């Protein structure tokens, strides 16, 4: 049995590079040849380029020429992955894959390139953004007549970053109803997502309705009360 | 550099089966017709022999 | 190049249901170039199905796999709530790998129309100089709802973003937020915004509309 351990995640300015370490755990090092599989995040499965560590047999997608470098450095035994003239596009996760096979056998001097992927990486999250550590501007989503004896309402959380950010109605007394949405990555290079609800429209002007956004890093922490307005 | 395991070599088990079976019969000649001889590994000494 | 594509986007099985998916190949490759693999939840991939039919090591009964020359099957006879996501299909025999686009599969359940709300921009968001027009869908079951900004009945593109939920556990049902974004000269512009709602279980496309003031 193998294992893989990749490196945590990181963020780069666009147009310059990346590294990424992987390290097998508990396997034969030179056999089995190291792909790499990336996600954009929303899309299908892109694969980036695969090498044997050693060895050198090597081949690198048509899309990442003048870019792609793949290495490795055996007295860490560990590969790396270098792209370089980053662009939005090289968001996502990215994946270290390998194939394992027999084990028992060691005889096998052999080097192998064409194979599926059963080992694979946690993954590392490469996100490509020209911004800092920003924290939310929340905007409010009131609900009006634009339905049928329930309303709909929420907030807009808009202009931020790292994106662990939390959203609790009520400081966690309106549960039901509640879709938060997940946060997408702006063509500006900010994070925004927005979470709404569900209420009978008998309790708009009744009971007050208030968001808790908690934005960790930036130690941000807004309560942004929902008025309708009703045009 | 690289993957390490043990130095080894390897033989052919049909032609070294083929090759027993063909030195067994001309040390017969010397031991007797229809009987039976046996080779096991190294007594034990020196590491050359 | 070798490019791959599968048929059934969305597929949805309840519990004990046969479904079949399907990954057709440009040229003629070998019967031993093919893996199907299984992404649950945004985690890790997990190969299914290496060289198109050999399941791989732990892989239940479930997942069998066929297919040669051009045309490759996914089988799965029965599933648990286990095994619920995207299934991709890889060709990993010449010098290029190639994935699927994924085929995403849900628990089947009845129909459900979306019910759709329209939010207009804050003035606290005017005073920064962008308009943020949200349309919402919630809780419809049948995937592949279809949502067009009309500005002025003018169809518009490209300034649009959208995001959806996973499936619910509860009630198996989704939600969309498009998000509608200009500047606050664009906003001025026009006056009248609206989002149509075009989807399976709704009998005629719903739109709903605003005006700015
Ligand atoms: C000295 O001496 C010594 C001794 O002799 C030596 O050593 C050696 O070496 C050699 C080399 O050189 C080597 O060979 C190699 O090996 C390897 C390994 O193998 C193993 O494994 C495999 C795999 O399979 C899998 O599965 C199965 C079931 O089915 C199992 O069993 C296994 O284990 C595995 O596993 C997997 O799965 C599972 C499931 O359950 C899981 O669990 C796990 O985890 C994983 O995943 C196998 O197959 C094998 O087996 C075999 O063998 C055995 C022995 O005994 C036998 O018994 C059997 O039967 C078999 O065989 C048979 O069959 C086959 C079929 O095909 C055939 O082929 C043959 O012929 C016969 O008939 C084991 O176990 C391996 O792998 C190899 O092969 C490879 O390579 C080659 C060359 O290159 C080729 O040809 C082939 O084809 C292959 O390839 C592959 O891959 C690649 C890349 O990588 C590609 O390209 C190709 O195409 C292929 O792939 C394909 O197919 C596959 C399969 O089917 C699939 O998968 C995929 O997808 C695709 O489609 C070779 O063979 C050996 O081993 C060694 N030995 C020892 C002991 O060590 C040395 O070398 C010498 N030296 C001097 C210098 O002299
Ligand atoms: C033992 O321990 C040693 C001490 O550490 C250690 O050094 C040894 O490790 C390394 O062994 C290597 C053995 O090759 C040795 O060579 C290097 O190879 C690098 C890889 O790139 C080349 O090969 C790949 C893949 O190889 C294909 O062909 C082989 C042939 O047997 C085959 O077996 C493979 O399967 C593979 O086939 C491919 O196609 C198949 C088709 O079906 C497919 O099935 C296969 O899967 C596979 O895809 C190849 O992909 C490379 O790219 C070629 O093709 C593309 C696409 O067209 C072109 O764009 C490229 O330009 C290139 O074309 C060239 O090759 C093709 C044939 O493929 C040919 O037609 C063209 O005319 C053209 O020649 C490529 O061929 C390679 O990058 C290395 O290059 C130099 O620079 C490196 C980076 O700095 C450097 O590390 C190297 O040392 C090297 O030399 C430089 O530094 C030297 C220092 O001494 C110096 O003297 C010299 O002047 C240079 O400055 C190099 O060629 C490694 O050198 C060696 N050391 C390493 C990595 O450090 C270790 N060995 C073992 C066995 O354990
Ligand atoms: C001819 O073939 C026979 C077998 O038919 C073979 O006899 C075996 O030799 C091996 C050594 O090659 C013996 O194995 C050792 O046994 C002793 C106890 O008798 C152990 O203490 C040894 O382990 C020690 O060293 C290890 C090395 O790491 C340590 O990890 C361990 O803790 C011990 O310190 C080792 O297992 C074996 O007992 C014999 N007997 C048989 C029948 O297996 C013989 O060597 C061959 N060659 C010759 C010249 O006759
Ligand atoms: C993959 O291989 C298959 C089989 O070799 C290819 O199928 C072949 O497709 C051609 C058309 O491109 C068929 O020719 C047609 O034959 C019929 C009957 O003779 C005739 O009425 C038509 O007018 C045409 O000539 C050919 O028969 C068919 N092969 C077989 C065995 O039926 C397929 O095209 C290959 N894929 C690619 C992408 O090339
Ligand atoms: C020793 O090595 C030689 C050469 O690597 C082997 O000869 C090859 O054997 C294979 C398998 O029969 C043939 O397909 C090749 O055509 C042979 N090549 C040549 C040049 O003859 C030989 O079989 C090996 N012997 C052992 C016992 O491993
Ligand atoms: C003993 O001699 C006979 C006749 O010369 C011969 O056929 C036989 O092969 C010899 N012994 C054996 C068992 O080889």
């Amino acid at each position: 049995q193998v294992q893989l351990v990749q490196s945590g995640a990181e963020v780069r300015k666009p147009g310059s590079s990346v590294t990424i370490s992987c390290k097998p755990v508990g396997g034969t090092f030179t056999n089995f040849a190291i792909h790499w599989v990336r996600q954009a995040p929303g899309q299908g499965l892109e694969w980036v380029g695969g090498r044997v560590p050693v060895v050198g047999i090597y081949k690198y997608g048509k899309k990442f020429h003048d870019r792609l470098r793949l290495y490795e450095d055996d007295p860490m035994k560990t590969v790396f992955l270098e792209l370089r003239s980053l662009t939005s596009d090289d968001t996502g996760v990215y994946y270290c894959t390998r194939w394992r096979g027999c084990g028992m056998c060691p005889y096998d001097t052999s080097s192998y390139y064409n194979d599926a992927s059963d080992v694979w990486g946690p993954g590392t999250k490469v996100i490509v953004s020209a911004a800092s550590t920003k924290g939310p501007s929340v905007f409010p989503l009131a609900p009006s007549s634009k339905s049928g004896g329930t309303a709909a309402l929420g907030c807009l959380v808009k202009d931020y970053f790292p994106e662990p950010v939390t959203v609790s109605w009520n400081s966690g007394a309106l549960t039901s109803g509640v879709h938060t949405f997940p946060a997408v990555l702006q063509s500006s290079g900010l994070y925004s997502l927005s979470s709404v609800v569900t209420v009978p429209s008998s309790s708009l002007g009744t009971q007050t309705y208030i968001c808790n956004v908690n934005h960790k890093p930036s130690n941000t922490k807004v309560d942004k009360k929902v008025e309708p307005k009703s045009c | 550099i690289g993957d390490i395991r043990q130095a080894h070599c390897n033989v052919s088990k049909a032609t070294w089966n083929e090759t027993l079976g063909k030195v067994v019969k001309q040390l017969r000649k010397h031991f007797g017709n229809n009987t039976i001889i046996r080779f096991a590994n190294s007594s034990g000494g020196d590491l050359e022999v | 190049e070798i490019v791959l594509t599968q048929s059934p986007v969305t597929l949805s099985l309840s519990s004990g249901e046969t479904g079949t998916l399907s990954c057709r190949a440009s040229q003629n490759i070998s019967s031993s170039w093919i893996a199907w693999y299984q992404q649950r939840r945004g985690q890790v991939p997990r190969l299914l199905i290496s060289a198109a039919s050999a399941r791989a090591a732990g892989i239940p009964d479930r997942f069998t796999g066929r297919g040669s020359g051009t045309d490759f099957t996914l089988t799965i006879t029965r599933l648990e709530p286990e095994d619920f996501g995207v299934y991709s299909c890889q060709y990993y025999g010449g010098s290029f790998f190639t994935f699927g686009p994924g085929t995403q599969v849900d628990v089947k359940r009845t129909v459900a129309a979306p019910s759709v709300f329209i939010f207009p921009p804050s003035d606290e968001q005017l005073k920064s100089g962008t308009a943020s027009v949200v349309c919402l869908l919630n809780n419809f079951y049948p995937r592949e709802a279809k949502v067009q900004w009309k500005v002025d009945n003018a169809l518009q593109s490209g300034n649009s973003q959208e995001s959806v939920t996973e499936q619910d556990s509860k009630d198996s049902t989704y939600s969309l937020s498009s998000t509608l974004t200009l500047s606050k000269a664009d906003y001025e512009k026009h006056k009248v915004y609206a989002c149509e709602v075009t989807h399976q279980g709704l009998s005629s496309p719903v739109t709903k509309s605003f005006n700015r003031g």
